[PDB]
């Protein structure tokens, strides 16, 4: 498990080195803010129907009475270019906040905890996550248990032993085709079916697809081996 | 999950086929490039939203031909092979109930084409047949494999043993399923019956998808009607100005129309950017519900329907997703 | 010898899962995997 | 039963505790294992 974690962290180094695409979600936010600023600055070059976009040339080439009519145009068009930019930035900031509140939620639930939320803390069953910082962002290294090599097995919802029906306490009943076992839900580790691994409810009739198998009682060999010590004491007591 | 991908050309809208008006529009600099970019960003995001909600499974799972799900009858939510589009029975109720609103928008605004006002409706990246095939894979995975196809490969489990794994999840012992399995299957079948009956009978229930179609329809009505506004010019028809006046007396009139129209687009694009943010919030919630109610069982109270959550079944709708949540 | 090609996209690999009313798959082994996720 | 339950402390600490018997399934097994034993002893008083 350590060697798989150590190997998987080795693939994180290789991935983050090998492709420029890896941090695309951060680079897209730098690129959109750079684009929005570069556009806002280019609107200073626009005429808006004044005789020049250069405010000092308008002021040099015209007297006060005419210059106000040209500068009114430039103010109206530049003011709309700020109100455009600031609307894009207020809307953008809401997408970055939603992302920051999600990142704060993943910090709380994947780093400071362990999450039952499926596919929230990465793909697979969540073990734990490690934060790493990035330019204007956060990277989570999510560690997950992924089940990897399955066998098929025959299975049953219950066992009948003494006409009473038995169910797993935890895990599931499985067979290799010759014997019946109980095993944990996410990892094949078979065990003999016992009165500790199983709980009883009702007769054998009501459970659809139930199967007959022995259920071992772990106290029975204690009372049988204690009965053979008792039988040796009685047989010995025939002899004096 | 999405809204209609609408791209307006800011040049076509403001100055439709007038080179005179186009030469004047250039004096305002980048605003039309910026407005076409803004709408294109919204259109790309509709595919992102739809892919994040539905494409959560990387294999297309088939349902078995032998329908022995322990007495549970998924026939109303699995694909009907006999239909042209391979939708479920319940997905066709959802499809007809919202397409009776879509067809209005499509004829007012399926090889869609640009109108003379510059309005264009683009197709989604995923056809309704591809959303049905992803939704089939999610449902076929759920009923054959339980939550395991969310975490690993799909691992088969018998459906009544899956429902026992689920009953343990809500803190009910698994014999309470098996001792009652015909009753649990009959109540499930009767409840999927009531979903089907309700979706056929109801006027109001799909209002949450009607609203998204109606807002986009009304914002395009408003945007197109503002082409009739004079903005104090001698006419609101652009050719009727260039016919009547000369190369200098016209420009004062054309610039009025450029100013007012451009403001009408700047308004529409702001409503649409704020809207797209609300549909992306709804898509991120739908993606979270798909991941936590379909690909797993949720211990989050009331997140997957009013009850204790067992499992959920996704169904496609036009512009949306429906979850049939199953609850104890 | 490369060219621009246009196609109907595949949604993913096909899989008919071997379901039956009495059969289960259980993993003998597992992979620990570390997946990066990046948030602005 | 003693399987359905677990023990901690004594009666005086829990507000609103109630007296009832708690059954032990090891016990009637051990009593059946006494009645199997006592009949043996009694038979072996006989010869
Ligand atoms: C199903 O799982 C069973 C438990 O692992 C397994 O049974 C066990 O099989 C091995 C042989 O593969 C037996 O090993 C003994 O075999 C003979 C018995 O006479 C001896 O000569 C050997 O030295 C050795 O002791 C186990 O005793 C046996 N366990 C039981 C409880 O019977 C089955 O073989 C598995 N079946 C399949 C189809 O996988
Ligand atoms: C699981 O184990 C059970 C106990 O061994 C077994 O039940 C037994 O089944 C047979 C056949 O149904 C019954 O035999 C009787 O059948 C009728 C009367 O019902 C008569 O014609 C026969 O002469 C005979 O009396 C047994 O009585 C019955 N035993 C009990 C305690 O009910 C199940 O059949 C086994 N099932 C499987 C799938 O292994
Ligand atoms: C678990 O078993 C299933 C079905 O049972 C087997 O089917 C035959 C292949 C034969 O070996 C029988 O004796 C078995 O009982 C397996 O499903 C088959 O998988 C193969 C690919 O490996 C596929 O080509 C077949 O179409 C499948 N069979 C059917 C009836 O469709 C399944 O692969 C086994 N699981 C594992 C993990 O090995
Ligand atoms: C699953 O439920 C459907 C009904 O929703 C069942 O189909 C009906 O079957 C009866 C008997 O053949 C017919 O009289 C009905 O007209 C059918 N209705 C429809 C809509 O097809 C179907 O048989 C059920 N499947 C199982 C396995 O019980
Ligand atoms: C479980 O999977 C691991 C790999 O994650 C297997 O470990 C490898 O085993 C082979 C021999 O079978 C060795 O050559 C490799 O060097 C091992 N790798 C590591 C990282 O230890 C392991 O054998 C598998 N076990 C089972 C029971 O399938
Ligand atoms: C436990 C149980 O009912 N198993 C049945 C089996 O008897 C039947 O042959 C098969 C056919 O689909 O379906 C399953
Ligand atoms: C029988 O009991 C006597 C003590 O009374 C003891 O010394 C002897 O070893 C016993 N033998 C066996 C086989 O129990
Ligand atoms: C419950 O309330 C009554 C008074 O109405 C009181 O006499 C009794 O002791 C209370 N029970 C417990 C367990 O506190
Ligand atoms: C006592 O047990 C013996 C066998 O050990 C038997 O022959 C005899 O009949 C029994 N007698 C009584 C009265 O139990």
């Amino acid at each position: 498990i350590a060697n798989q974690f150590n190997s998987a962290i080795g693939k994180i180094q290789d991935s983050l080195s090998s492709t420029a695409s890896a941090l695309g979600k951060l680079q897209d936010v730098v690129n959109q803010n750079a684009q929005a600023l570069n556009t806002l600055v280019k609107q200073l070059s626009s005429n808006f129907g004044a005789i020049s976009s250069v405010l000092n040339d308008i002021l040099a080439r015209l007297d006060k009475v005419e210059a106000e009519v040209q500068i009114d145009r430039l103010i109206t068009g530049r003011l709309q270019s700020l109100q455009t930019y600031v609307t894009q930035q207020l809307i953008r900031a809401a997408e970055i906040r939603a992302s920051a509140n999600l990142a704060a939620t993943k910090m709380s639930e994947c780093v400071l905890g362990q999450s039952k939320r499926v596919d929230f803390c990465g793909k697979g069953y969540h073990l734990m996550s490690f934060p790493q910082s990035a330019p204007h962002g956060v990277v989570f290294l999510h560690v997950t248990y992924v089940p990897a090599q399955e066998k098929n097995f025959t299975t049953a919802p219950a066992i009948c032993h003494d006409g009473k029906a038995h169910f797993p306490r935890e895990g599931v009943f499985v067979s290799n085709g010759t014997h019946w076992f109980v095993t944990q839900r996410n990892f094949y580790e078979p065990q003999i079916i016992t009165t500790h691994n199983t709980f009883v409810s009702g007769n054998c009739d009501v459970v659809i697809g139930i199967v007959n198998n022995t259920v071992y009682d772990p106290l029975q060999p204690e009372l049988d081996s204690f009965k053979e010590e008792l039988d040796k004491y009685f047989k010995n007591h025939t002899s004096p | 999950v999405s809204m209609t991908k609408t791209s307006v050309d800011c040049t076509m809208y403001i100055c439709g086929d007038s080179t005179e008006c186009s030469n004047l529009l250039l004096q305002y600099g980048s605003f039309c490039t910026q407005l076409n970019r803004a709408l294109t960003g919204i259109a790309v995001e509709q595919d992102k939203n739809t892919q994040e909600v539905f494409a959560q499974v990387k294999q297309i799972y088939k349902t078995p031909p032998i329908k022995d799900f322990g007495g549970f009858n998924f026939s109303q939510i699995l694909p009907d092979p006999s239909k042209p589009s391979k939708r479920s029975f319940i997905e066709d109720l959802l499809f007809n109930k919202v397409t009776l609103a879509d067809a209005g928008f499509i004829k007012q605004y399926l090889i869609c084409a640009q109108k003379f006002n510059g309005l264009t409706v683009l197709p989604p990246l995923l056809t309704d047949e591809m959303i049905a095939q992803y939704t089939s894979a999610l449902l076929a995975g759920t009923i054959t494999s339980g939550w395991t196809f969310g975490a690993g490969a799909a691992l088969q489990i018998p459906f009544a043993m899956q429902m026992a794994y689920r009953f343990n999840g809500i803190g009910v012992t698994q014999n309470v399923l098996y001792e009652n399995q015909k009753l649990i299957a009959n109540q499930f079948n009767s409840a999927i019956g009531k979903i089907q009956d309700s979706l056929s009978s109801t006027a109001s229930a799909l209002g949450k998808l009607q609203d998204v179609v109606n807002q986009n329809a009304q914002a395009l009505n408003t945007l197109v009607k503002q082409l009739s506004s004079n903005f104090g010019a001698i006419s609101s028809v652009l050719n009727d100005i260039l016919a009547r006046l000369d190369k200098v007396e016209a420009e004062v009139q054309i610039d009025r129309l450029i100013t007012g129209r451009l403001q009408s687009l700047q308004t529409y694009v702001t409503q649409q950017l704020i809207r797209a943010a609300e549909i992306r919030a709804s898509a991120n919630l739908a993606a979270t519900k798909m991941s936590e109610c379909v690909l797993g069982q949720s211990k989050r109270v009331d997140f997957c329907g009013k009850g204790y959550h067992l499992m959920s079944f996704p169904q496609s709708a036009p512009h949306g997703v429906v979850f049939l949540h199953v609850t104890y | 010898s490369q060219s621009i090609i246009a196609y109907t996209m595949s949604l993913g690999a096909e899989n008919s899962v071997a379901y039956s009313n009495n059969s289960i798959a259980i993993p003998i082994n597992f992979t620990i995997s570390v997946t990066t996720e990046i948030l602005p």
